[PDB]
């Protein structure tokens, strides 16, 4: 249904199912020879890139987070707070 | 409220839902020789206004068959004389939470 | 996937929605005319007749051609042809309906039996559930068999309206075969319903009438239950099978229609020909059994319609039918390519995550890689290096789509690889894989591993991740699954990591500990008694990987450096490490080396073993885990197990009889310790034998018997070990293993050394087979101990034939509890798990199901995840309301209640002051409206329970961590300690919304928590307890505010599937059949599997009906209160208390023929009938248990029948109490109705169906005036029968504790809120009496989702699976092909919403990683480049 | 040799330490058709069919069969057969695909109806090695 940036509601952390797919995710795509974002201090693995893409929060993504009734809150990786 | 004895007769019941808007109900004596809703495990029910549920609802994004129900003829459900319709604010405690909050339309 | 590019779109299945094939569609899609029944031979010409199968269907023999769509065999779904019945037929499985629907509906004009009009029937045209809708419309014209003309309308019933005509009265059907009969009636008329008819009847039904009835006018008119066209499937449907040329093998399907096609022609050929009218409906019934026995070949009506051989023959239907078909076997769980599987060993030497994969198999498996400059160089390396030597590959793949076998293609040396192409590569060390060992129950059954490629063909595992897999090395085949895209192995890597599963949700507790060698060695490596020498010290000091490099200063110096056991090993412990322990006699000086202290990552004192290093809750890895994290943890087991594997291979280890031969005396010690038991034994055999036994409330003088004997011996079996184990050294092998706990209980050591004991069979000991005795060994009637079967020597003597065979009897039971137990416990655990697939938490912190249903608005009521909890104490609630007060009062205006300033900085300066008075008390009179709230929820005055953030510790790091002095004090404002705690609390958000309701819900979620937190920062407790300073305060704040945070649970947790799986784990192990208390029959009571059978499955009459009785306030301890009104309860009968009926024949009602009888009838003539007598012996000690007055007793048989039976009776003193009466043209044969009229429906004081009832002196825990909590016992009654409704309305009894463990019932008595109250707490036990522990949430999920609907929803095919959840969700349950077919019948929707709807279309199913999608700000995209 | 398996000394096992023989055996006949049609065992090769085995019929004598010294491995035939259908279609018998070791034993019978029978038993040994069971 489309929900404002603001009236935002849900965890303002990331689940662990929504990282671990952004991460795979991302990587998929970066083996996909994608432009990556980030100085490759030397990393070779696409997932290992990823998880630099993601500490320093350059990627890319917007989790779109869907609620029972339809409607939807979307979440950028740049925001989501990275604890775990 | 009606409280008959040893019974009714089936040609007397049929006659109640032939007079609205009022309403009528029927209770035995034994029946109301306690009350249950006095129970240990029986935990405090609570009529909701027409808009404290068109509100529970928005804020939980329900659609009224999506909410835990209760039995038209459940016994606090009469205790309280609830409607088709109405919904009832059972709040229990809990061992994982002191308190929780917990709802039911009625069917 | 299925190759070659399509211009076509690709989607997705959003919705499935069944129908029914109308005949017109069925022609319009088919492409087939089939009329010839023949397969091919175009006269023997191979090929394909332009007749069945082909006649445009898909093809065989590796031929395009498939109406030019080519793509041949693979590529191309078969198409439909159809082929024109002669005479209409019906539809084996709609014929149930198809009926039903006629009895709903007369013929002729075929309408509605039941308009607006009649009032009942509105009330059902309103319920919208067309599949409710339905069996009530039909509950209500079943009845009706007249298509009434007229009815009287709203107004008077005088006047008459009319709807539509005809009355032509309606038959009554019965169903015979596959045909429908009905009779007319004045002497039936039986006449077969022609489908032709039938058929039309339905043509003619409304839409209104259809729409009204469970059908649709778009997708399932009723009309198309009756079958007209036959879709003819293809080929793929029913492939065949070729042995090279010449050689074809059809399958049974193709078959069927054959003869289905043969029988139609045969059929049509005779409506064109001499057609003998009523010779042809003789094979218009072979149509139809064969148009019918080919979709389901299992009916009731016996022809199995077998083909020649005897072979059944397979229907449609019994392809789909569960486990091992379709659905069940194809769809849920597939074989899978990518897999394998071998025998697993143990290797001291491979991390936790890691799996040692051999070389063989990772030359099999391939990992697709995708060539990248990243890559491209090590990867062209692989290809070069072939697909023999290891590191290698065995395909590569161009954009071209085809694939290149690097073991041939000539070009194989050649190859220059291209960005965009892939590699299938061999399996490489590192790579993260799905190891696993069945059966699979649990999450820790499928863990991700490091791979690690290895010599030998087996699997390799670390010892310590044994347990969650439950295997043993013993031969235990595993298998493993190969990640293959790199979101797929991050699933796996993120998610199933065997690190990240150290802690189990279903126990809020570590899975994972420390075992046999590696746990019996850290034992004897710790102990002050063991030093280690330079030499090795550096060698372990080496071993292990993350050694600081740092020698550490020796223990000891003085002439010859050493170091201790304790000293070493914890340069495993990392850093930061703080764990205080305290077993029994421990003293921060354990003289036993009790308990144990770790500071700072070292051991300071005391033994490691078990409790320390195992699965324990507050144990080093607990900690480690939470503390450092998932990773660091791991890491941990290997160091500790190197290190200590290592001093265990050199100071070694062994077990031999030595260690089960125990001190000569104490042997002797135990044989007279045997045989004083002996004589214990008859002493109390004579006294029986003698009868002077009290027969004891143990209920029969016999069973009274047993139960001192039993006790007798076994309390000497514990006890003459309790010997041996206190005699056997410190140095005793056995012992050790048993102390280090790594392997062995005492038993274990009575049992070998000491004695055996009295074996057993459902409890009584040995039984008497042989006539009056045990073996013919022994003389009749000897009931001494070595005879019911007691094993008197130890396993070191050696058992006797006598012993040896009970023994035997004893043993093999088990292994039998284990044949049966395993049939039921599977199902079980599959339907839970069936029952709770879609539920999970969602994003609001809800948790709903695959519909929308909420069953929690919190997960377990406190939205915390299960891995995150402990059992932390609440001090607020236990101690007496004096102690309470010398704890967390502070009173700054008095000299002996204020903080003394030796702990405050501003101490002095507060003496006084009103305004902190203020709070300083808002505090206290928050700690006590907290102690009180408590008091009203854990009324047991249970104090310990499973909350998130152990606080216990997270001070005692604040503690060590800023080297807190107990010498200076704080510097705290008082108002930073109460001010900042409260600040605190309102962080801890568990819900977020921005409105009330929630907010609201919110302080909710976190009640029982903060209670616990304030019980632990209480102003006076921060102080004088634990010296915090502003800083170490503000620190232990920050961290809880997070480690809670943390505990929260994740929005995506599959929480049904998790629930469902932890009850039915333990469920699994829960032993069968086993009853304790057989040996005091009548006290008997069901407990176990087939209890928890019987709940799950909602069962009326459960086997023990029970129902505990608590008395009225006051009314406690008044012993006789208790039979007062026992027998106000206790349904007591006429029958119970007679002796005798007889019926005299005495004429002169003035002097009976009976001389004992005289003084009665006197009496009753100072102060017509019959002369037929009936005289009524009643029990005098019967009276009194239940209290009674002849008067009554009479008084009730005389109001019983009233004025027309005379009756008499003696009185009270009477040394013979009796009741004589008469009767008022045969009077015995009456006299006898009310012989019988006189003792089964005759009640006298008490409830029916209550028999028996007993009291009972229970310990309650009660608030003590004092405050302390204290046992002040109470006697109560528990029934033996149950009719709540009213033995709650009885004088005496607290109807408000009462209860039923039949839970079915305090729902309808009750109301359904307070039976959930008691499902739940039903379940809590069966579970528990096990020992086994399993988080409220769980059984807590089940119980909200049996219930929630309505009443008592059973976890079975006739309950949770009929919900108004989507079919092919149910489908995959018990009912499959059933459920399908009442389902496009009804042209039901598919929301295709929960997993297993997605799992059978090949979906990914909204779940954790799947709970949402992800997408490319394209705008964020930009602002990404320098 | 923790949780149930032991460590064995190798040396030993080089002693000749628990070493076992296993003999399989399979068995093949020439299937007739009354209307005189009758399978044969011949090394066959293309002609027509194609259809045949992927193992290597090299290792057959004349007969159709193997002879004790040899040694058999992978997929390698062990019996040849054809069936002559209206001409070569294979009915040879290769090695179960996962074993391998030395033909042992053959022998060629005639089986009531005047059948053509034999029985190739194929021997290996094996050495207690790490997966194994004691
Ligand atoms: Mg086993
Ligand atoms: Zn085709
Ligand atoms: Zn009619």
């Amino acid at each position: 249904k489309a929900i404002p940036k603001d009236q935002r509601a849900t965890t303002p952390y990331m689940t662990k199912y929504e990282r671990a797919r952004i991460l795979g995710t991302r990587a998929l795509q970066i083996s996909m020879n994608a432009p990556v974002f980030v100085d490759l201090e030397g990393e070779t693995d696409p997932l290992r890139i990823a998880m630099k893409e993601l500490a320093e929060k350059k990627i890319p993504l917007v989790i779109r987070r869907y609620l029972p009734d339809g409607s939807f809150e979307d979440w950028s990786v740049e925001e989501l707070i990275v604890d775990l | 409220i009606f409280v008959y004895q040893n019974n009714i007769t089936p040609s007397a019941m049929k006659l109640v839902p032939s007079i609205p808007p009022a309403t009528i109900e029927t209770f035995n004596e034994a029946a109301l020789v306690v009350n249950i809703t006095h129970h240990e495990l029986v935990p405090k029910h609570i009529r909701l206004s027409s808009d404290e549920k068109r509100e529970l609802l928005k804020r939980y994004r329900l659609k009224e068959s999506q909410l835990p129900r209760i039995q038209r003829a459940d016994p606090v459900a009469l205790y309280l004389g609830l409607k088709r319709g109405e919904v009832v604010k059972i709040i229990r405690k809990s061992e994982t939470s002191g308190r929780y909050a917990s709802y039911r339309i009625c069917m | 996937v299925g190759q070659q590019y399509s211009s076509a779109p690709l989607r997705t299945v959003k919705e499935v929605q069944f129908g029914l094939f109308s005949p017109e569609e069925v022609r319009a899609i088919s492409v087939a005319k089939i009329r010839f029944p023949e397969t091919m031979d175009e006269t023997q010409t191979r090929a394909k007749i332009g007749g069945l199968n082909d006649p445009r269907l898909g093809s065989i023999d590796r031929n395009l051609k498939c109406q030019t769509c080519q793509e041949g065999m693979n590529e191309c779904p078969g198409h439909f042809g159809h082929i024109d019945l002669a005479k209409p037929v019906f539809h084996v499985g709609f014929i149930a309906k198809i009926k039903k629907v006629c009895e709903c509906v007369c013929m002729h004009c075929g309408k509605l039996l039941l308009d607006e009009h009649n009032e009942l029937m509105r009330q059902a045209l309103a319920i919208k559930d067309s599949k409710k809708r339905f069996a009530a419309i039909w509950t209500l014209c079943k009845t009706k068999m007249v298509c009434e003309t007229d009815v009287p309308s709203e107004d008077d019933p005088t006047q008459l309206v009319s709807r539509g005509g005809c009355g032509n009265t309606q038959p009554t059907i019965r169903k015979d075969g596959l045909k429908l009969v009905g009779s007319w009636k004045d002497e039936p008329e039986l006449r077969v319903l022609s489908t032709e008819e039938i058929l039309n009847i339905f043509k003619h039904i409304s839409v209104k009438d259809f729409t009204s009835l469970g059908f649709n006018e778009v997708f399932s008119r009723p009309e198309w239950m009756i079958l007209t066209c036959l879709p003819v499937p293809p080929p793929p449907v029913r492939p065949s099978i070729s042995f090279n040329e010449s050689q074809r093998g059809e399958d049974d399907l193709t078959f069927k229609l054959a003869d289905i096609l043969k029988a139609n022609i045969s059929l049509e050929t005779l409506e064109h020909n001499g057609a003998p009218h009523h010779a042809i409906e003789e094979a218009e019934s072979l149509l139809q059994f064969h148009v019918a026995t080919y979709m389901d070949n299992d009916i009731a009506g016996q022809p199995q319609a077998l083909q020649k051989s005897g072979r059944p023959v397979k229907s449609i239907r019994a392809r789909l039918k569960g486990k091992e078909g379709r659905i069940r076997g194809n769809l849920m769980g597939k074989r899978v390519d990518f897999s394998a599987r071998t025998v697993i060993s143990g290797d001291p030497n491979l991390e936790l995550d890691q799996v040692g994969v051999p070389k063989s198999i990772a030359k099999t498996l391939t990992y697709p890689e995708v060539v990248t400059p990243y890559n491209i160089d090590r990867l062209t390396q692989l290809v070069r290096n072939g697909p023999n030597e290891h590191p290698g590959a065995k395909y590569v793949i161009r954009d071209s789509g085809d694939r290149i076998d690097l073991r041939y293609s000539k070009r194989a040396g050649d190859i220059q690889l291209q960005y965009g192409w892939k590699v299938e590569r061999h399996i490489m060390d590192n790579d993260p894989v799905l190891f696993n060992r069945q059966p699979s129950l649990h999450k820790m059954s499928m863990m991700a591993h490091r791979v690690k490629v290895i010599p030998y063909s087996t699997f390799r595992l670390n010892l310590s991740v044994t347990s969650p897999y439950n295997a043993d090395f013993d031969g235990d085949e595993m298998n493993l699954h190969v990640p293959q895209s790199e979101e797929t192995r991050a699933e796996l890597s993120q998610l199933c990591a065997v690190p990240l599963q150290i802690v189990s949700p279903q126990s809020n507790k570590p899975c994972m500990g420390i075992v046999q060698d590696t746990l019996c060695g850290i034992r004897k490596l710790t102990l002050r008694d063991t030093f280690i020498e330079l030499d090795q010290v550096l060698n372990m000091l080496y071993w292990v990987p993350d050694w600081d490099g740092v020698i550490p200063t020796p223990a000891i110096i003085k002439p010859k450096p050493l170091w201790s056991g304790k000293q070493i090993l914890s340069v495993a412990i990392p850093n930061g490490i703080h764990l205080q322990r305290f077993d029994e006699g421990t003293t921060l000086l354990s003289p036993k080396d009790n308990g144990m202290l770790i500071i700072d990552g070292q051991i300071i004192f005391g033994v490691v073993e078990k409790k320390t290093v195992g699965s324990s809750n507050g144990g080093l890895i607990h900690v480690v885990t939470r503390e450092k994290g998932p990773q660091v943890c791991a890491k941990l087991f290997g160091n500790i197990q190197k290190v200590v594997n290592f001093w265990l291979l050199h100071n070694g280890f062994s077990t031999g009889i030595g260690d089960t031969i125990a001190d000569g005396p104490t042997m002797r010690e135990i044989t007279e310790t045997i045989a004083e038991a002996k004589k214990k034994v008859l002493d109390v055999t004579k006294e029986a034998q003698a009868n002077l036994l009290t027969a004891k409330h143990g209920m029969t003088l016999r069973e009274s018997f047993e139960d001192n004997v039993v006790r007798f011996l076994n309390e000497a079996r514990d006890k003459a070990g309790r010997l041996a184990e206190v005699n056997l050294k410190d140095l005793n092998n056995v012992k050790q293993m048993v102390m280090a706990g790594s392997k062995g209980s005492f038993i274990n050591i009575a049992q070998m050394s000491a004695c055996v004991g009295q074996q057993s069979v459902e409890g009584k000991r040995i039984a008497f087979g042989f006539v009056d005795r045990t073996l013919p060994h022994f003389s009749k009637d000897d009931y001494s101990p070595e005879s019911k079967g007691f094993v008197e020597n130890s396993y070191l003597r050696g058992l006797t034939p006598q012993e040896f065979f009970f023994h035997a009897m004893g043993g093999r039971e088990g292994l039998i509890d284990t044949a049966v137990k395993t049939a039921e416990t599977g199902y079980i655990q599959r339907r839970l798990v069936k029952a709770l697939e879609d539920i999970m938490v969602h994003y609001d912190n809800t948790t709903r199901n695959s519909l929308g249903n909420v069953i929690q608005f919190i997960y377990g009521e406190d939205g915390m995840d299960a891995a995150h909890i402990e059992k932390q104490s609440l001090d607020t609630i236990g101690g007496s309301d004096a102690a309470f007060e010398k704890r967390y009062r502070v009173d700054l205006l008095n000299t002996d209640h204020t903080l003394d300033p030796s702990l405050l900085e501003s101490g002095s300066e507060i003496l006084g002051d009103l305004k902190l008075q203020v709070l300083l008390d808002e505090e206290y009179k928050q700690l006590v409206k907290d102690r009180k709230f408590l008091r009203e929820v854990f009324v047991d005055g249970e104090a310990n329970w499973p909350l998130p953030v152990n606080i216990r510790r997270i001070i005692q790091n604040a503690q060590q961590t800023f080297h807190i002095d107990h010498t200076k004090p704080s510097d705290l404002t008082i108002k930073d300690i109460v001010l900042g705690v409260k600040d605190l609390q309102e962080n801890l958000l568990v819900l977020r919304g921005k409105n009330e309701i929630i907010q609201n819900a919110q302080r909710d979620a976190v009640t029982l928590f903060c209670c616990l937190l304030r019980s632990r920062l209480a102003t006076r407790r921060v102080l004088q307890e634990y010296r915090l300073t502003k800083q170490a305060f503000d620190w232990v704040l920050s961290n809880i505010e997070a480690q809670f945070l943390r505990s929260v649970v994740h929005p995506g947790e599959m929480v049904g599937v998790l629930a469902a799986q932890s009850i039915g784990e333990p469920a699994t192990q829960m032993t069968l059949n086993t009853f304790h208390f057989a040996g005091v029959a009548s006290k008997k009571v069901t407990s176990g599997v087939p209890r928890l059978k019987e709940i799950l499955n909602v069962a009326k009459n459960m086997k023990t009906p029970s129902l505990t009785v608590y008395l009225e306030p006051g009314h406690a301890a008044d012993q006789e209160q208790a039979k007062l009104i026992r027998s106000a309860i206790e349904h007591t009968t006429l029958k119970s208390v007679t002796i005798a009926s007889e019926i005299y024949y005495d004429p002169d009602p003035r002097s009976t023929v009976i001389p004992e009888d005289e003084e009665i009838i006197q009496l009753h003539f100072s102060l017509q009938q019959s002369p037929w007598l009936l005289r009524l012996e009643l029990d005098r000690a019967a009276m009194n248990d239940k209290d009674l007055t002849m008067g009554q007793v009479g008084e009730r048989i005389k109001q019983t029948f009233k004025n027309d039976l005379f009756v008499i009776w003696s009185e009270d003193n009477d040394e013979k109490l009796i009741i004589r009466c008469r009767v008022v043209a045969e009077e015995d044969h009456m006299l006898k109705k009310i012989e019988n009229t006189m003792l089964e429906n005759i009640t006298l004081r008490g409830v029916e169906n209550i028999e028996r009832v007993v009291m009972m002196k229970y310990d309650r825990k009660v608030p003590s005036p004092t405050g302390e909590y204290v046992k002040e016992p109470e006697w109560v009654l528990e029934t033996d029968g149950v009719n709540l409704s009213e033995v709650m309305t009885v004088p005496g009894i607290d109807p408000t504790r009462i209860y039923t463990n039949s839970f079915i019932d305090i729902m309808e008595v009750l109301g359904i809120e307070a039976g959930r109250a008691a499902l739940y707490k039903e379940v809590y036990n069966v579970i528990a009496s096990d020992g086994s522990y399993v988080n409220y949430r769980h059984m807590a999920l089940l119980v909200d989702v049996m219930t929630t609907q309505g009443g008592l929803t059973s976890v079975t095919r006739h309950g949770f699976n009929r919900s108004n959840t989507g079919a092919l969700m149910r489908c995959s349950f018990e009912e499959t092909v059933e459920i399908l077919f009442e389902a496009g019948a009804s042209a039901e929707l598919d929301d295709c919403r929960g997993v297993s709807e997605n799992v059978i279309l090949g979906q990914m199913a909204p779940i954790g990683t799947g709970a949402f999608d992800v997408m490319i700000d394209e705008e964020s995209l930009v602002k990404y480049m320098p | 040799n923790q949780e149930d398996s032991m460590i064995m000394n190798q040396s030993s096992i080089d002693r000749g330490l628990f070493r076992s023989l296993f003999f399989r055996s399979y068995m093949d006949q020439e299937k007739k058709y009354g209307m005189s049609i009758t399978e044969t065992f011949e090394k066959p090769q293309r002609t027509n069919t194609l259809r045949m085995k992927h193992g290597t019929y090299d290792k057959l004598d004349d007969d159709g069969l193997i002879a004790p010294g040899v040694r058999v491995s992978g997929e390698d035939v062990i019996i040849g057969k054809t069936t002559p259908i209206s001409s070569k279609r294979d009915a040879s018998t290769p090695l179960r695909s996962t074993e391998n070791g030395i033909v042992d034993q053959v022998l060629v019978t005639t089986n009531q109806d005047g059948l053509k029978f034999v029985k190739v038993r194929v021997r290996t040994t094996k050495i207690p090695q790490i997966g194994d069971k004691f």
